[PDB]
């Protein structure tokens, strides 16, 4: 997936 | 450098299951591997060191087993609070490297959301920009739609949508749907409505005002 | 207790340096290591270096060219600097503490900090109110067009947390952020408690307060 800058998880 | 494989990526498990994260190493690196758990927003913590052994302060319901090349990661009963990324740390081999990670989803029953809409404030008309917000409030499952019409026309393009991350604590999501348009195009119209459709309400739901009422 | 606290996040031009400090305490660094690991989008989990208890340092094979890192133990800071930045060098940088002084079993992380590597200015952000209006109302506030990223919102200086949820930002068509915070609260308590939004852009020293009443 992306590993999010903002959230710091995994969105998929 | 050894390269670790996290499988699957995503794993969905209801509370109270046990549940069991893979990873992988290219080569075999003994039994130095290192857990992680990455909460939202959060920084890494430790969970396990050395495949087995246990890290003060980390509940019990966690452990891992493997030693070679296949490590498993288990937590006996989940609870809400393990909704989180996973990752894996080797050390055998200079340098130490991780695996790509495992996201922990939680099933629970369907809510429909609480739903809320929101005006531009009259400080932010002053800038010529108007936002109009739309919350869809502590629902599941993630899926829901939001359509925007403006005295009846269809908008389209003009909307961004923010879900927040499963909740700790009810497993629930939340949604804002931002509709973004000009001072002049907003003031030139009256009935903004947003209508939530959802798995958990049988209708779809519609929140509106009329601008300056 | 052991804390790793680094400097706060922000924005570095293309082919610039980030520099990052690490403050320690609760242990020196007399005789513990630092480590630096950094998350990014292209490459997740990432070990940078190491500076030991006694001033050597290690460096993960591709930084070698471009990575410093230095201490002054007496006031147990660690200086991280890295050079030339691209803009695939936006991530979160940590700083972090093994179990035992020799070894990379990392019990003890900084809270990270957000780089963002860009040519683009910093902007602060307007802060604007969500006014409410089966007895829970819902109300918030509207954070819009800063830059870099992160923002940070409480409630009422900290003291309201339960039903608050603070939407991931997202990126508008002209390249700055926005972002929402709401929390339900009982509509009875509208007009006996006072409701703010503490918004924090560090990157802009921008700091605002934002009252958010019913709208009359
Ligand atoms: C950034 O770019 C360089 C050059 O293409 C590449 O070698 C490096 O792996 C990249 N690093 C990332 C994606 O963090």
């Amino acid at each position: 997936c992306q590993f999010d800058l903002s959230t710091r998880r995994l969105k998929c | 450098d050894i390269l670790l494989t996290q499988s699957p990526v995503i794993l969905s498990v209801s509370p109270g299951e046990r549940v069991s994260f893979s990873c992988r190493a290219s080569q075999s690196i003994g039994t130095n591997i290192h857990w992680y758990q990455q909460r939202t927003n959060g920084s890494p913590r430790l969970l396990i060191k050395y495949a087995s052994e246990s890290i003060s302060g980390i509940p019990s319901r966690f452990s891992g087993s493997g030693s070679g090349t296949d490590f498993t990661l288990s937590i006996n009963s989940v609870e809400s609070e393990d909704i989180a990324d996973y990752y894996c740390q080797q050390n055998n081999n200079w340098p130490t490297t991780f695996g790509a990670g495992t996201k922990l989803e939680l099933k629970r029953t369907v809510a429909a959301p609480s739903v809320f809409i929101f005006p531009p404030s009259d400080e932010q008309l002053k800038s010529g920009t108007a936002s109009v917000v739309c919350l869809l409030n502590n629902f599941y499952p993630r899926e829901a739609k939001v359509q925007w019409k403006v005295d009846n026309a269809l908008q389209s393009g003009n909307s961004q949508e923010s879900v927040t991350e499963q909740d700790s604590k009810d497993s629930t999501y939340s949604l804002s749907s931002t509709l973004t348009l000009s001072k002049a195009d907003y003031e030139k119209h009256k009935v903004y409505a947003c209508e939530v459709t959802h798995q958990g309400l049988s209708s779809p739901v519609t929140k509106s005002f009329n601008r300056g009422a | 207790q052991v804390q790793l606290k680094q400097s706060g996040p922000g924005l570095v031009q293309p082919s610039q340096s980030l520099s990052i400090t690490c403050t320690v305490s609760g242990f020196s660094l007399t005789n513990y290591g630092v480590h630096w690991v950094r998350q990014s989008p292209g490459k997740g989990l990432e070990w940078l270096g190491v500076i030991w208890s006694g001033g050597n340092t290690d460096y993960n094979t591709p930084f070698t060219s471009r990575l410093s890192i230095n201490k002054d133990n007496s006031k147990s800071q660690v200086f991280f600097k890295m050079n030339s930045l691209q803009s695939n060098d936006t991530a979160i940088y940590y700083c972090a503490r093994a179990l035992t002084y020799y070894d990379y079993e990392f019990a003890y992380w900084g809270q990270g900090t957000l780089v963002t590597v860009s040519a683009a200015s910093t902007k602060g952000p307007s802060v604007f109110p969500l006014a409410p209006s089966g007895g829970t109302a819902a109300l918030g506030c509207l954070v819009k067009d800063y830059f870099p990223e992160p923002v940070t919102v409480s409630w009422n200086s900290g003291a309201l947390t339960s039903g608050v949820h603070t939407f991931p930002a997202v990126l508008q068509s002209s390249g700055l952020y926005s972002l929402s915070s709401v929390v339900t609260v009982p509509s009875s308590s509208l007009g006996t408690q006072t409701y703010i939004c503490n918004v924090n852009h560090k990157p802009s020293n921008t700091k605002v307060d934002k009252r958010v009443e019913p709208k009359s």
